[PDB]
């Protein structure tokens, strides 16, 4: 598969990098290290702040706003790595930038990157 | 594991010498080597290792295609190299229990030959901005006596570290701007959210002088995170997602905006060509040329590797050449000497390909460079 | 010390008392940038857009420590009761460019 | 004909309280009949509209309606949803909202309210396509406000 080709979302496997909610994920899918699609793995710290992205859901044809909160305080999982950038903007537009470690707000001031969750926070455009 | 033609030649030459030395009755007497003196062909490759807690930097002789040394780093360190080759340093982050516990942000300075640390400066209150490695989020002033680093939260600010006195000085409050481009011992520019550039003049005490330039690009034009900046020429080369290039001349001390040029031809843009990668642009000072990583790709695949590099005259915007790299390249940079080498780093192959910057021909390669190498740094010793 | 937290976690905006001092958050901004209130008043922030936001006061503003309010989703609220007179600046954690101010008189 | 109701309690607005002066203009008559404010983006009334806003509204809503001690009025968000239409905006000024934002019929003539409204619309910083209070021709010449 050509990495430069237009990204095509699917809604049948959350551990694959083309799962629709991962349209702007950067790092690793938490479900592959003990977490779930929207929950952090045991022992890690859940961030409160994050970058977001409007991802298209091929199932219902609607676009949802996904909040890419990172699970922190652990070394990177190394499992299910992915990097998608649908609508991702440069660092001077942080609200949509994904190279930033979005660990702010995590308990114990944890700032190391372990994995990222893909929860829906609302409908987008 | 797998040997490149270059390391294969080195390995053979070394075996030849060991065998000959043995036969001639020479004895082995182990010692610690010193790296060869820094030169125009030395190149540094940093491995952020896909956000791992610990990282590595490789010191490479670009001429021979040989690793001459290494440096250990913490979480997402920011590397800097003195243009005069007198030292190398990095802003780094470590924790008491691998990835958790007490966090310590610090700056380490290294001897360019022995690679031993000559300074270890702790940064109060863990002020480092943890983000994918952007070369210009941590910079050296032209005199090499000061290091400046960026803080994102809780408020935009730039830390001042006195490398001469080996001590942290103070945090400078700045507007909502990003990146740091030093032009003098006490002055540096930043790029702001409103599209303007901010000139910041500071001192040992007092609030800094901040002045904004005119807005040089609209809200819908996106400037990449990896612009090329030549401190010796005071040239800031900033590409956009489409390949349009904004050049700023800071050599006078104030920002002078040069005419924007399209790095891609009319036909290429119509055929879907766009720049893409990590360090997508490179600038050669002496030749006044720009190198840009490009390929055919969808508009939102701007961080994927590219297989081509286009070269253009920075003064006129004239297309000089287009190279087929033959590999998935993520970052590029060039040596700053007379006959430059074109460095092409592949994160996926964890390999540094070394090409002739003029013909685009691949000369040699160095593999096994960590887990996810992404940043190339060279010194402008001219 | 200078403010109390009526609720640690954000609540439905529907629970917001009628006629309460409210600061709406929408279009990447606190709609009322310089709110003036009297000592004892309870200020309530309500996020009106999908984009999550919060209020964040750096250390030394409301107390010795900083106050990193929880992130509010669309139609969620968070309150703070100011006990001391003075001016209090705040911003949104992930969006440092978003700034607001509360003036207690 | 538009329905003019108090935006808070939904009661019918009483135009009998309106000042006698300024209820005769072509603008007012057209507005009461269609709910359309012909002063929007009208170069000939903008200068005065700006003066009206400056003396009567800027103190609370900001020099450019970006908001100050009172809420901003220059973007697509409205506490009272009906304010995205001129009938709603008018109703807010005439009948008042809550707190210090009270009825303006005692200080502004019907015509002055429409002119003041035109300036508020002129300060919009949103996308022209989203200015439903503007005609197609007006949208074509509209540019989001900038200080
Ligand atoms: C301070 C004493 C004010 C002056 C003078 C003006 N306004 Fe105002 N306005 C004020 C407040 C405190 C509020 C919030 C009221 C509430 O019930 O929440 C408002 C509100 C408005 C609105 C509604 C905005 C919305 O989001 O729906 C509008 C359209 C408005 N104000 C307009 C307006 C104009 C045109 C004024 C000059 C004649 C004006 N206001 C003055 C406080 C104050
Ligand atoms: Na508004």
């Amino acid at each position: 598969t050509d990495p430069r080709a237009k990204w095509v979302p699917q809604d049948n496997d959350i551990q694959a990098c083309d799962y629709w909610r991962h349209c702007s994920i950067d790092g690793n899918i938490c479900d592959c290290s003990g977490g779930s699609l929207t929950n952090c793995p045991p022992g890690t710290k859940l961030a409160t702040a994050s970058w977001v992205a409007s991802c298209y859901n091929p199932t219902d044809g609607q676009s949802y706003l996904i909040a890419y909160r990172d699970c922190c305080g652990y070394n990177v999982s190394g499992r299910c790595p992915c990097l998608n950038t649908e609508g991702e903007l440069p660092v001077y537009r942080p609200e949509f930038a994904n190279d930033i470690i979005w660990c702010f707000g995590a308990e114990d001031d944890a700032m190391t990157y372990h994995c990222t969750i893909s929860p829906i926070v609302g409908k987008a455009s | 594991e797998a040997e490149t033609q270059a390391q294969e030649t080195q390995g053979q030459a070394a075996a030849r010498a060991a065998a000959a030395d043995l036969a001639a009755g020479q004895d082995d007497e182990p010692r610690i080597l010193e790296a060869p003196a820094p030169d125009a062909r030395r190149v540094y490759v940093n491995d952020p290792a896909h956000f791992a807690a610990v990282t590595q930097q490789f010191v490479i002789d670009g001429e021979a295609g040989r690793v001459i040394g290494m440096i250990d780093g913490g979480f997402l360190p920011n590397p800097v190299v003195a243009d005069d080759g007198s030292f190398i340093a990095h802003a780094s982050t470590v924790f008491s229990r691998i990835a958790r516990g007490e966090r310590t942000d610090y700056v380490e300075v290294f001897d360019p030959v022995t690679l031993l640390p000559t300074a270890d400066i702790e940064l109060p209150d863990a002020p480092r901005f943890l983000v994918g490695t952007y070369p210009w989020m941590t910079s050296l002033t032209p005199d090499g006596k000061t290091l400046l680093f960026y803080q994102f939260s809780p408020a935009p600010a730039v830390g001042v570290v006195d490398l001469e006195g080996k001590a942290f000085k103070r945090m400078l409050d700045v507007p909502d701007c990003y990146h740091i481009f030093p032009t003098a011992p006490d002055t540096f520019f930043m790029h702001c959210r409103d599209g303007s550039l901010a000139k910041v003049a500071f001192g040992t005490e007092g609030t800094p002088e901040i002045t904004h330039t005119e807005v040089f690009h609209p809200e819908d034009e996106f400037l990449i995170n990896h612009p090329a900046y030549s401190q010796k020429a005071g040239r800031l080369v900033w590409p956009t997602y489409t390949g349009k290039i904004h050049q700023i001349d800071l050599s006078s001390g104030d920002a002078k905006f040069l005419p924007a040029v399209e790095a891609l031809t009319e036909a290429e843009r119509a055929d879907g060509w766009r720049p893409g990668g990590w360090q997508q642009v490179a600038y050669h000072r002496a030749l006044d040329r720009i190198y840009l990583l490009v390929d055919q790709r969808d508009e939102w695949r701007h961080k994927t590797a590219s297989r081509f590099v286009v070269v253009l005259d920075a003064k006129t915007g004239e297309r000089l050449a287009k190279f087929e790299m033959g590999h998935e390249i993520d970052s590029i940079n060039v040596s700053q000497d007379e006959k430059p080498l074109l460095y092409a780093l592949s994160t996926g192959d964890k390999t540094l390909y070394i090409h002739d910057a003029e013909s685009g021909e691949e000369l040699r390669s160095v593999n096994q460079l960590g887990h996810g190498p992404q940043v190339i740094t060279t010194a402008d010793m001219g | 010390d200078k403010a109390t937290i009526p609720s640690e976690s954000p609540f439905a905006a529907a629970e917001v008392a009628d006629g309460a001092i409210v600061v709406d958050i929408a279009k990447m901004k606190y709609e009322t940038p310089e709110l003036h209130v009297k000592v004892g008043d309870t200020v309530t922030w309500i996020n009106r857009e999908a984009m999550p936001h919060n209020v964040h006061f750096v250390a030394g503003v409301l107390g010795e420590a900083a106050l990193k309010g929880p992130m509010m989703k669309k139609e969620q609220a968070y309150s703070l009761t100011f006990t001391e007179a003075g001016t209090y600046d705040y911003h949104c954690t992930p969006h440092p460019f978003m700034r607001g101010k509360v003036v207690v008189e | 004909a538009p329905q003019f109701f108090n935006i808070i309690d939904g009661s019918p607005l009483n135009f009998d309280d309106a000042m006698e002066e300024g209820r005769d203009t072509e603008a007012v008559k057209h507005f009461l009949e269609t709910g359309e404010n012909v002063y929007n983006e009208d170069p000939e009334i903008l200068p005065e509209a700006e003066e009206l806003y400056a003396g009567m509204c800027s103190g609370c809503h900001g020099h450019y309606a970006e908001g100050k001690i009172g809420p901003g009025l220059n973007d697509a968000y409205w506490t009272y949803p009906g304010n995205e239409t001129d009938v709603g905006l008018f109703s807010t000024l005439y009948g008042g909202a809550t707190g210090q934002m009270g009825p303006m019929w005692g200080s502004l003539t019907l015509d002055e309210m429409l002119r003041t409204m035109a300036w508020v619309r002129h300060l919009y910083t949103g996308d022209p396509k989203d200015a439903s209070w503007l005609t197609d021709e007006q949208k074509a010449g509209f540019t989001p406000f900038q200080p």
